[PDB]
């Protein structure tokens, strides 16, 4: 719980509570007992609804896909909905087993095989390659059903790289990936349908669980523009001749005057 | 067999819940846990790391480093320097570290902590006086009705900040994310106690403001940012 | 007052702060519960361990701020760039040390900050991989040249706005780091002591670069009375505690 | 009165011709609707001390900061900032001043 | 408190500030 | 349990347990041992039907709404339904966590966004914002199974205004607002189907629980005529021109002759 | 008397007349 407050009469200090410093990059510890006459109060508030757990732990949607001809493939990442991709960025370095959900409005009886990274996924239905030996599968019948696992910590370190600042090849190499983008692969999930009933929108809902987060971060204060990319610039119109005219779309709001607001 | 019944609620996905799933990829060992340094546990701790309020985030300074700061000068009679209304919703503190953790929460309850620092000479100072006033109470517009609320008086020399602690003013228990006019969190209006004398005749000085939470702050309620979009489609 | 002395090297301060010790942890060695090679590491301690300073730069009216990738800036900085370049990993902490002093007639102020993995946005608009010639730049730091619709947009050029700390969020949230402030005013330096912030243990000193030292003027240079309209800026980094493992010919060319 | 937009900061070039535009503010009337007397607004001050700033009146009530070249910026040599006070008044006389930070671009 | 799996990644969800606003030495 | 009645013999007393006083604002506490000659009698007759707890925690239903293009949408409110109105406005102040249930017609596959106070919902099907990281959504089929959630007391004070005799602006405000209108919401439901197999007709009832009701009243004993607005007089025929005749609309029965019932 | 979701919010129903009809000093 947070702590109570504690009751403060009428103090003549000469050591100001309330002269602090912004420059020596530490934030004041001043409670209201240190500037008021505070009461005694039963404070019972809990920020348990704040703590990363709760706090990312909700199942929000990551990914959509569409079912072309009983097929359809999701490399798994957060990096495309961009509510749930600021929540992330938040922190540096995450930690933390996901358990994935389908929500598809198809009728009939899909499968969904979580293809491991290095291997090659089927590139379509009936697909010789859906007859996997190891390629771990599910099997459901969407009416009566919402399939979910859970896929453990997958990292070749000790966390997910949210932002890497770095490179996977040398210096003289020609296609360099900056960003998180070669940090990690989870995989992909390819879906397909064995009937022929039902349409072919599936949402893919992942619950992070367990998790760690490391290294907190200012929030994403701007529309993203790509994937794995964090720019930042919109460039709005491609075809018309204003193309090299690039938007910024932040939050800021502006107000008419200060000190009237 | 038991008997067992299934109630309403039962084959549904909440996407809120707290259920075990079976683990895909069993027999799988993660990597090891190492301490990497700095590992946060709460984003209330975030949201207790002072950040600086946009306070000149005028029409022609959004966009540029100098929306951070104001410039005050020496004015022979009292002026209102500046006006924070509070509102986690409202630009100045939905953009900072306590009003973007805040946002996603719609109920909050606790007290704020506002820093002001002064960048100017060494030989420039003055007083100003930084008053809060109450929920319910009008915008000030007088150094003499500004006063009467909680209010702090600063100097200026040898140390440049300082924190004017809003308390938790309030009839209900918890004041809403979105200002509202039931909830509404009042306004924190700088004024020039004495002056701003600076070592020249046209001398300024630069005041900027960071927002910070007591320890006491707590929220309630997580709910969609405000302050994030997605219209486009992200390839 | 302070003073701060590691090997051969000794940095003295008059008007100076408490130290910033990011997230309350000093550099340390890495421990063999944490470790993961099994090649036994090198530890240079005296010859590494000491406080380069990179060049100064020219704070004016109208600069928009600098940053250096480390441990990048060191990689040709005496024997901790000869063992960045013959060793496959490495890890170290550094000691990053700021020096302005102007005046009691200037004013301004300069928020000091150490961003762990500083991933920086494209100058704009196609899906770009910043160079690595931009993200690399050594010790010579990078101009941040401030925002535009004229800035050059070929070769994957990083982005220049200071206000959105180059990768997309706010400044003035950039306090969550582990950061300061030089007031003209008041201080004169800024001292900031960084352990191996890295979710592995080592990793190459080539390819990544985990810290970023950021100096943004949040508030322009006034001269006041004084014909004096710039001020130089220094940056004087230190490594501590750094430690090189998987020795290997140099990774010049 | 209120001076609108104006706590702010200027950009000017180098090499800038005599007549070019710094910053544009406008006044509000107080709600009253007194106007402001013909000469008015002004600069009072400049920070190190500078002419060369005229503040020239747009279409309405509307004005604007303007560089009249009597004076020439070398960003090159000092000085490189400046900071007018601009004293917008009225007619039944309630004065306002609010500054405005003008900075020298580096033209290379 | 059971665990249905018999494994810890199929569990539910699990369970000091001073390391910023005071990282000084 | 009810007590139970005692034996009374003929009591020739000076002390009258019948002769009370009205004016004082007191009930008399005459039971029939103080009228005439009652015999023991083993009375074991419970209440357990009328404590606040089993009189209103039956999931009454609240609001109906209708998918027009398979979205609709509904702000959580016990103002339109008089009958449940009533049984609420019995007392002045409530406190309850209350459990919706679902009842949809519908086939397919639905969607419900509890938006909380403060933020956009969906205006439409196919919304960008129906993807959301923390707004809590419940997915479900209709055919087999009604969807059904708790939400606590989401108060903003330590219970709910069931009448509230102020306003939310100060004095000279121009759209000050009476009534309960203000002082709480709890949000709303938004109702969408991605499938298009079902009807449209969506049935919300709603159980509060753990209630703690706090000041009796007066049971309303009028029509009601709007929500939120405690009214009475109905205006019954706008277009007519009568419309400035106001019905009353009240359940008390005439009887033609007192003294003959 | 199980909780199965352990939580309070979850569980189901739970469970002096002279405040009125007497309230006299």
């Amino acid at each position: 719980v947070v702590p109570d407050t504690k009751p403060s009469g009428p103090q003549h200090t000469t050591k100001p509570s309330i002269l602090g410093a912004m420059e020596i990059g530490a934030s004041s510890n001043a409670t209201p007992e240190s500037t008021i006459e505070t009461r005694y109060v039963y404070n019972t508030n809990t920020n348990a609804e704040a703590d990363v757990e709760m706090f990312l732990g909700r199942s929000a949607l990551w990914g959509k896909v569409t079912l072309t001809r009983q097929y359809a493939k999701w490399e798994i990442n957060f990096q495309e909905q961009a509510h749930i991709r600021k929540k992330f960025e938040f922190f540096t370095y995450l930690r933390f087993d996901m358990e994935v959900t389908i929500v598809t409005n198809n009728k009939g009886l899909m499968q969904i095989m979580f293809v491991p990274p290095g291997i090659d996924h089927p590139e379509t239905h009936d697909d010789r390659k859906w007859d996997s030996a190891s390629n771990p599968s599910v099997f459901f019948q969407p009416k009566s059903g919402f399939p979910r696992f859970t896929i453990p910590f997958t990292g070749l370190a000790s966390a997910y790289y949210m932002f890497y600042d770095g490179y996977d090849k040398p210096k003289g190499s020609d296609n360099n990936e900056y960003g998180i983008a070669p940090t990690n692969d989870m995989g992909l999930l390819c879906f397909r349908t064995l009937d022929n009933s039902g349409g072919n929108d599936v949402k893919i809902y992942v619950k992070p669980k367990h998790i760690t987060a490391w290294v907190p971060r200012p929030p994403r204060a701007t529309q993203y523009t790509h994937k794995y990319s964090t720019n930042y610039h919109y460039k709005p119109n491609s075809s018309g001749p204003d193309e090299h005219v690039l938007k910024d779309r932040h939050f800021i709001k502006t107000r008419p005057l200060i000190s009237s607001a | 067999g038991l008997p067992t019944r299934l109630p309403s609620g039962s084959q549904q996905f909440m996407t809120t819940e707290d259920e075990q799933s079976p683990n895909i990829l069993p027999g799988f060992h993660p990597s090891k846990k190492i301490h990497i340094p700095g590992m946060i546990t709460n984003v209330m701790h975030m949201a207790r790391v002072d950040s600086f309020i946009p306070i000149n985030n005028i029409q022609g300074e959004v966009g540029k480093v100098s929306m951070y700061y104001i410039t005050v000068t020496k004015k022979t009679v009292t002026e209102r320097i500046l006006v924070l209304p509070l509102e986690m919703s409202n630009t100045l503190f939905a953009t900072t570290l306590l009003g973007e953790v805040l946002n996603y929460y719609a109920n909050w309850s606790g007290s704020i902590t506002i820093t002001f620092m002064c960048v100017c000479d060494a030989f420039s100072t003055g007083k100003f006086l930084v008053a809060y006033t109450p929920p319910g109470g009008k915008l000030p517009e007088d150094r003499k009705q500004a006063m009467l609320g909680v209010h702090i008086i600063w100097d200026l020399g040898l140390q440049s900040s300082c924190t004017i602690v809003v308390p938790w003013i309030s009839s209900g228990f918890y004041r809403r994310t979105k200002a509202d006019s039931f909830t509404h969190g009042g306004y924190v209006s700088l004024w020039y106690q004495t002056a701003f004398v600076p070592p020249v005749s046209g001398g300024t000085g630069s005041i900027l403001a960071t927002c910070s939470a007591c320890p006491d702050m707590s929220v309630r309620m997580l709910r969609d940012s405000p302050m994030m979009e997605q219209k486009n489609e992200l390839q | 007052l302070k003073q701060i002395t590691i090997g051969n090297s000794t940095i003295t301060t008059q008007d100076s702060l408490h130290t910033v010790l990011a997230y309350g942890e000093w550099p340390t060695y890495l421990s063999d519960i944490d470790a993961t090679s099994v090649d036994k590491p090198t530890h240079p301690e005296t010859s590494a361990d000491r406080f380069y300073t990179l060049d100064s730069v020219e704070w004016q009216v109208g600069s928009h701020g600098w940053w250096w990738k480390l441990p990048d800036a060191l990689k040709d900085m005496g024997v901790f760039g000869q063992n960045m370049y013959y060793h496959s990993m490495g890890r170290s902490g550094f000691i990053i040390h700021t020096q302005c002093n102007a005046t009691k007639f200037h004013s301004g102020a300069l928020i000091v900050a150490v961003i762990p993995e500083h991933q920086l946005a494209y100058v704009g608009g196609v899906k770009v991989n910043v160079g690595y010639d931009h993200t690399h730049p050594g010790q010579s730091g990078h101009q941040i040249r401030g925002p535009s619709q004229s800035n050059d947009r070929s070769g994957g050029k990083p982005d220049e706005d200071p206000l959105f700390n180059c990768n997309g969020t706010l400044l003035g949230n950039i306090t969550i780091f582990p950061h300061q402030i030089i007031n003209l005013r008041t201080n004169n330096s800024s001292t900031i002591v960084v352990p191996y912030i890295n979710c592995v243990p080592m990793d190459n000193m080539l390819k990544h670069n985990n810290l970023s030292l950021v100096i943004i003027p949040l508030v322009p240079l006034r001269p006041g009375s004084s014909g004096i309209n710039s001020v130089p800026i220094t940056v004087t980094i230190a490594p501590y505690k750094s430690e090189f493992s998987g020795a290997m010919e140099a990774q010049r060319q | 009165l209120h001076l609108i937009l104006l706590p702010a900061t200027g950009n000017v070039a180098e090499n800038s011709p005599p007549g070019t535009s710094v910053h544009k503010f406008s006044v509000k009337l107080s709600a009253s609707l007194s106007p402001v007397i013909p000469g008015f607004p002004q600069i009072v001050n400049s920070n190190p001390l500078t002419e060369a700033f005229r503040v020239n009146w747009l279409s309405g009530t509307y004005f604007e900061v303007v560089t009249t070249g009597m004076e020439q910026l070398d960003f090159e040599t000092g000085p490189n900032i400046f900071d007018l006070q601009i004293y917008v008044k009225d007619e039944v006389g309630v004065t306002d001043l609010q500054v405005l930070t003008v900075q020298v671009t580096d033209v290379n | 408190n059971i665990n249905y799996y018999k494994d810890s990644a199929s569990s539910g969800l699990s369970r000091d500030p001073s390391k910023f606003t005071q990282p000084l030495v």
